């Protein structure tokens, strides 16, 4: 019963890390942030001043 | 007109270092500067 309860949570996480909208936005803010700030200092570049 | 070389142009007033390479995009025939993104010169059209 264990072994297949582990084995059962294991094949529920996969599918549910599978729906392509998963628990992932903790990671993809980050790099979103730095892509940010990136573009906003390339945009700023833009203006006159 | 030396492609594929860095080289320092006046094109129409624009001073500017950079080299130059050979594009195949198609520009409006109304264009002649052209900034693409950042406030820079990307593309410039050649009088001659």
């Amino acid at each position: 019963l264990i072994a297949n309860q582990f084995n059962s949570a294991i094949g529920k996480i996969q599918d549910s890390l599978s729906s392509t909208p998963s628990a992932l936005g903790k990671l993809q803010d980050v790099v979103n942030q730095n892509a940010q700030a990136l573009n906003t200092l390339v945009k700023q570049l833009s203006s006159n001043f | 007109l030396v492609k594929n070389k860095c080289v320092n142009f006046n094109f129409n007033g624009l001073t500017g270092t950079g080299v130059l390479t050979e594009s195949n995009k198609k520009f409006l025939p109304f264009q002649q500067f052209g900034r693409d993104i950042a406030d820079t010169t990307d593309a410039v059209r050649d009088p001659q």
